[PDB]
RNA sequence: ACGGAAGGGCACCACCAGGAGUGGAGCCUGCGGCUUAAUUUGACUCAACACGGGGAAACUCACCAGGUCCAGACACAAUAA
RNA sequence: UUAAUUGCGAUAACGAACGAGACCUUAACCUACUAAAUAGUGGUGCUAGCAUUUGCUGGUUAUCCACUUCUUAGAGGGACUAUCGGUUUCAAGCCGAUGGAAGUUUGAGGCAAUAACAGGUCUGUGAUGCCCUUAGACGUUCUGGGCCGCACGCGCGCUACACUGACGGAGCCAGCGAGUCUAACCUUGGCCGAGAGGUCUUGGUAAUCUUGUGAAACUCCGUCGUGCUGGGGAUAGAGCAUUGU
């Protein structure tokens, strides 16, 4: 948008840009704003968008974890459980399934069949 | 796009509401008053009673279904009201609170003399200057005629009266006609809390602090 | 997560009925400290592996390529700003690479200065220099000079070393003479370690050093960088407001997010045995613990106090007797090698003990034989690491189970046994897991079951940092001011004003004894009070 | 950016509370300011007859209310100002924000 | 009240999921809030169902409120024919 | 409490010295009366009569001559896919 | 004596309480505090006319600077009948002069005790006991009338009966208040029409647009002339428009 207004902010109060979250000189986070408004580096002034085997080894290699560590962040709702050994565990998945007792009827019936 | 000369009107107009549908909705509750506290991107309204278990309801349900009534009617977005529930102080300095042990007295069938002289004494117990309690309607008669039941000392004209004197109005429903109880209840100014400490026709001369001639100069150094 | 409407307190009749006696309590005293300030991560996928640093003597070491995305919002904003930031992160995620970024921050921009980092132990600065001296000095030129106090070397070399690792109390000696003392007046950046440490005997010597540089760098008019490592921090906007941090890098995770993940398990205990037979009911359950959580891997197990190293190891061995192997993962199918290292053993327990594969540790051997304990145990001959709650600081061990054996340690002030602090053993719960080893770590944490309820509610979650400088105020406070800075008691208030104790005694009056007023001036006297406390003592 | 707030409450103790401390955050924040322009007050008036029937002497009163507005021009980074909003929060209190 | 029962089915349900409803009185205006059909059938649907203590009523301003018990929405399940605890007014 | 008993006090909803008037004419408006199917009705000294905030073409409307609708919830019994 | 059992006093009473007063709102003073392009002023720039000799009258929002006298305020002070002189057991007080922004409870209101009316209202109320009606219902709704109907009696008012006027031109001044969002409110300005009014945009949710609401009585010039006249516009006829089905 040719915007001088330089949002150093490093995506803290706004959303990074997702096709070029950072520069690849001075590391500085470009956030949305910071992405449209100008394509060329705040800090730097470096370009910031350039107008398996091939790849090195270790970078293709590194960002399987950080897919990890996002998902474990995102993931992170029942990482924080508790194991303790005074816990139901109910074996029920939301419900009772439906409140019905006859799935547990062949029980008697196997004590009859017993 | 709303004017301020009626935007404000219309949070006087909003809060008018309420205080007819609490009191219609959590009257046997001992409902004491509502008050609205505005935020951005929520607004959260306080209710006061004296049974607030049973304002709350189990788990909050009535909490819960009331936030929602009002969500429907008064379109607002989900999520912008939220109603807290909290133990009104001082029942015994509360005219809204305590009228209504004389709607619950009266319908049972206990005497008027008695069931107001209860309320006078109730009041007085609870460190207040002075009470007022008046019955109209007919009463064991066909003519009407109204009691005054007075303790204390109240004060009738001027500005503080409209902040030491709270004032209570409830209609009586019986099968026979409709009794009007008021209740006029006048706080002490000096636990005040807030503003006057006393009435402005009275002054306070601190007692002079009594020292001896010293009839010999003395000089006193570092 | 979701804020309640309220909070709902419940009081019944247990054998009437309708004897209801319930209250309901709101909160609107939801202040800006009160509240975990947290950081969720975000999608700034791609790093800056080695090569985007634009130094070749850099890029000529630390093998390392991939760069860590547990610090992404931290990356390279250090690295060229001058403005403090917070940077937090547990067990071995970061002790060595963000310890680094001094040199990276401004020691480019100007060299050959004396950048001092800071451990709050001796055995944080052993380790500090041992790694460091063959990884900084034969590539960067510069000199580690140790400056403890059982060291003391020469001024001329602590003038002209570089990197300097100093214990708070040594600081604070240091600091003590900082009107004449001519070697300190190069500090551009001073970086730390274990930050949440102030409500720790060594907590109120590490607070009051970072207030000094505060009046330092506003009196000078230049400022003093500041860099802080510690664990997730509950208080972090007070973190934020004391050390003078900017906006721009920050990092605090919670306890969830980790490199490898923990699994932490709680164990009630009765409340009959006050001390003495509560070890002989939970024992058992710790060596099944071991052979159920840790088939063939390395485990570690700590102690409460000396003579509990014994008796652990005296019934572990015992029941290690009633299965298969005897000598059970010793891990030495050399018999020749076997009696060489035995033959290192001195005396008493470690004599019987290490034929058993299992490791004893405790503060009353030749200093050789700790090392021995834990020499065996890098090449994982013995699995059992027992030891005692001081080597929560030490070197970093390699294990995968953690147990804690029991709660509640001895204090001789109110001659009987207090309970552990949240600083403790969430460091403990670090130990567990192996980089590159295995995939999870695991832990369990043995206690009563009246502190259970408590302990299962906050362990994750963790209490925010406090002060507790109110108690040897009087030795700490001359620390600036005797050399003659202040002479009126009305800029005492404003002494403390710049403190940590500030920040959080108007935030939390209730825990420094505040009662009857809550608001800021009635902090105020109170404030006063204890600095008028002082002074006639 | 010259924010601009204003506030149109109705009970003038509280309003002068409420640009006390936001006067007094400014100058501690150091931050080009107008000082608080107080608006003339517009009384709102009512006059109805007292009676709710007819009969009687015709006796008229009028009911009032006083409106109070004040306004501060600001000029500061979105930084200051999004705490300002989130703080000096006090019942019967409207305040809007706008800026340009 | 002659007219089809589809009507009935989405207002019943519909005071379902959340318990509450509200409606003006204001005969013949031919709009219910979030409801497609009209005033006078779903006003009068109510207390037509008040009567055997299933929802109350509540003057207040001629704006009809309504709130449900916990007899009536177990007895409106049946009528949705739904298991029991799926989903309550006010679940938690 | 009352008095078709006597003092003393006050008051421009009493007078005094005056000013402006009204009452005299046209018109507006309200009430009574007449009339009508209805000319809806309350108030009749101060303390009713440009008062019911009542300056009504439809609504308001309460009256008259007419035409529709049922909002009688609910229970019981009845007809009955 | 006071507006006031407002207060003096002679006293078998002293000391008090409610009502009055006190109190609250508003109008008067601040070249004092804090201020303020939505309020002004002065100066500085551009710019028009007259005089030109240094000025006067204007216009101008990005042309800038300063202040708060007038303007809006928030916090305060100020009057308590002040001082003096008269009259009074020389007490409450009253009168005159001086000063004062204010000296008739500073002017005006809000509230306003014990008690009484068999005062008015069920036609304000989803306030009401009882009675009455409840399905060709006195319920509700649609059409058309009436509430305005006139030989009359009264009550509050608007016009006026003329030169202190009537009429035509010009002079040209206020305050209280209000105004549109899912609508069509208050309207400037341009054009058309005598007028009513119509048309297109404009500005305004309002100290910033209507609005300086250029209101009227009034001031100055002219016409009329003591003639129920150019006073007064009742009762009427025709025509042109507005609102609303
Ligand atoms: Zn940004
Ligand atoms: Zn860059």
């Amino acid at each position: 948008s040719g915007s001088s207004k330089n949002c150093n902010c490093q995506g803290t109060r706004h959303p990074v840009f997702d096709i070029a979250p950072n520069c690849l000189h001075c590391g500085k986070v470009v956030c949305v704003i910071e992405g449209l408004n100008k394509g060329k580096c705040g800090h730097c002034h470096e370009q910031l968008i350039s107008d398996k085997a091939e790849e090195n080894p270790e970078l293709l290699a590194a960002q399987e974890r950080l897919d990890r560590l996002l998902y474990f962040q995102d993931t992170s709702a029942e990482r924080t459980k508790i194991i303790d050994n005074a816990s139901d565990f109910d074996m029920n998945q939301e419900v009772g399934l439906w409140g019905s007792a006859r799935e547990r009827a062949l029980a008697l019936k196997k004590q009859q069949r017993n | 796009l709303i004017s301020k000369k009626r935007k404000l009107v219309a949070d006087g107009v909003f809060y008018a509401e309420l205080n007819e549908f609490f009191t219609r909705e959590l009257a046997e509750e001992g409902y004491s008053g509502v008050e609205v506290r505005v935020t951005p991107t929520k607004t959260e309204v306080i209710i006061r009673a004296t049974r607030t278990q049973d304002v709350l309801g189990e788990n909050g349900r009535r909490i819960n279904e009331l936030t929602l009534l009002v969500q429907k009617r008064f379109k607002y977005a989900p999520g912008t009201i939220v109603l807290y529930a909290e133990r009104v102080q001082d029942r015994g300095l509360s005219a809204v609170a305590q009228a209504e042990s004389m709607k619950f007295k009266l319908l049972n069938g206990l005497a008027i003399r008695r069931a107001a002289y209860g309320v006078v004494r109730y009041v007085m117990e609870s460190g207040a200057k002075g009470c007022e309690v008046v019955v109209s309607g007919k009463l064991r008669a066909a003519r009407a005629k109204a009691m005054k039941f007075a303790d204390g000392f109240l004060i009738h004209s001027g500005q503080p009266v409209n902040d030491f004197i709270d004032t209570a109005t409830r209609h009586v429903l019986m099968r026979q006609g409709v009794l009007g109880i008021k209740v006029k209840i006048m706080r002490d100014p000096a636990k005040s809390r807030t503003g006057p400490k006393a009435l402005p026709d009275a002054v306070t001369i601190i007692e002079p602090k009594e020292e001896e001639p010293i009839l010999a100069p003395s000089v006193k150094d570092y | 997560d979701p804020l309640p409407p309220q909070v709902v307190v419940k009081v019944v009749s247990d054998t009437w009925i309708g004897c209801e006696s319930t209250h309901a309590i709101s909160f609107q005293h939801l202040i800006r400290p009160f509240n975990e300030t947290l950081q969720t991560k975000l999608l700034k996928l791609r790093p800056l592996p080695t090569s985007a640093l634009q130094n070749p003597l850099i890029e000529s070491i630390y093998p390392f390529k991939y760069f860590n995305p547990m610090q992404t919002m931290t990356f390279y904003t250090l690295y060229n700003t001058n403005e403090n930031a917070f940077v937090g992160s547990p067990t071995g995620s970061g002790k060595t690479i963000v310890a680094e970024l001094a040199i990276w921050h401004a020691f480019k921009t100007f060299p050959g200065k004396k950048i001092v980092y800071i451990a709050p132990m001796k055995a944080l600065v052993r380790e500090r220099v041992d790694d460091w001296r063959k990884k900084i000095t034969p590539v960067t030129g510069d000199k580690v000079v140790e400056l403890t106090g059982d060291s003391l070397p020469d001024p001329k070399d602590v003038h002209d070393a570089t990197i300097v690792i100093t214990t708070p109390e040594k600081f604070d000696g240091i600091s003590r003479n900082w009107q004449t003392r001519k070697f300190v007046q190069d500090v551009s950046l001073i970086i730390m370690d274990e930050i949440h440490l102030l409500a720790s005997d060594r907590g109120p010597i590490l607070e009051m050093i970072v207030s000094r540089m505060n009046y330092i760098s506003s009196q000078t008019k230049q400022p003093v960088r500041l860099l802080g490592m510690s664990t997730a921090v509950s208080n972090a906007y007070d973190m934020a407001g004391w050390l003078g941090v900017k906006d721009h890098g920050l990092y605090n995770f919670p306890s969830s997010v980790r490199p490898v993940p923990l699994k932490m398990y709680i164990d009630g205990f009765p409340d009959n045995l006050a001390f003495c037979p509560l070890m002989k009911t939970m024992n058992k359950p710790v060596f099944m613990a071991i052979k159920q959580h840790s088939p063939d891997k390395p485990a570690l197990i700590f102690v409460a106090s000396r003579r509990q190293t014994r008796l652990t190891a005296l019934d572990l061995i015992h029941l290690c007797g009633m299965e298969d192997n005897p000598r059970r993962f010793l891990n030495i199918d050399d018999e020749e090698e076997l009696q060489y290292y035995l033959s290192q053993v001195t005396d008493d327990t470690l004599k019987l003990s290490l034929q058993f594969g299992i490791g004893l540790h405790h503060a009353g051997l030749v200093q050789k034989d700790r090392s021995i304990s834990h020499q065996l145990f890098q090449k994982n001959k013995i699995q059992i690491l027992i030891a005692t709650s001081t080597l929560a600081w030490g070197v970093n061990l390699p294990a995968h189970l953690v147990i804690i054996k029991g709660t509640q340690f001895f204090d001789a002030k109110i001659e009987g046994y207090r309970d552990m602090d949240l600083t403790d053993i969430l460091q403990m719960m670090g130990r567990a897991g192996r980089p590159a080893y295995d995939t999870t770590g695991t832990a369990i944490v043995y206690t009563k079951e009246s502190k259970k309820m408590f302990y299962k509610h906050f362990l994750n979650v963790g209490f925010p940092v406090e002060s507790s400088l109110h108690k040897v105020l009087d030795d700490h406070l001359g620390a600036e001011i005797t050399s003659g800075s202040i002479t009126n008691k009305q800029e005492a208030l404003d002494f403390l004003s710049w403190t940590f104790l500030f920040r959080r005694a108007h935030h939390n009056p209730t825990y420094y004894g505040i009662e009857d007023d809550t608001s800021t001036a009635g902090v105020s006297e109170h404030l006063s009070s204890l600095i008028d406390s002082t002074l006639e003592n | 950016i010259k924010i601009r707030i204003t506030l149109t409450s109705t009970k003038v103790k509280q309003l002068e509370n409420v640009s006390s401390n936001i006067v007094k955050n400014a100058e501690q924040h150091n931050l080009v300011k107008k000082g608080p322009v107080r608006l003339p007050t517009k009384v709102l008036k009512i006059s109805t007859r007292k009676t709710p029937n007819g009969e009687g002497s015709k006796t008229w009163e009028t009911y009032e209310m006083r409106i109070h507005k004040r306004y501060i021009d600001l000029e500061a980074p979105v930084q200051i100002v999004k705490r300002i909003t989130q703080i000096t929060i006090e019942p019967g209190v409207d305040v809007e924000v706008v800026v340009a | 009240m002659l007219m089809p029962k589809e009507d009935r089915n989405k207002i019943h349900q519909y005071l379902f999921q959340e318990g509450v409803v509200v409606a003006k009185k204001d005969f013949n205006q031919a709009k219910h809030e979030e409801i497609d059909t009209k005033n006078l059938y779903v006003i009068k649907a109510l207390q037509s169902l008040t009567s055997k203590g299933y929802v109350k009523t509540q003057f207040s301003w001629q704006y009809y409120y309504y709130t449900l018990t916990e007899e009536g929405v177990e007895y409106l399940r049946e009528y949705l024919n739904l298991p029991e605890h799926i989903v309550p007014g006010t679940y938690i």
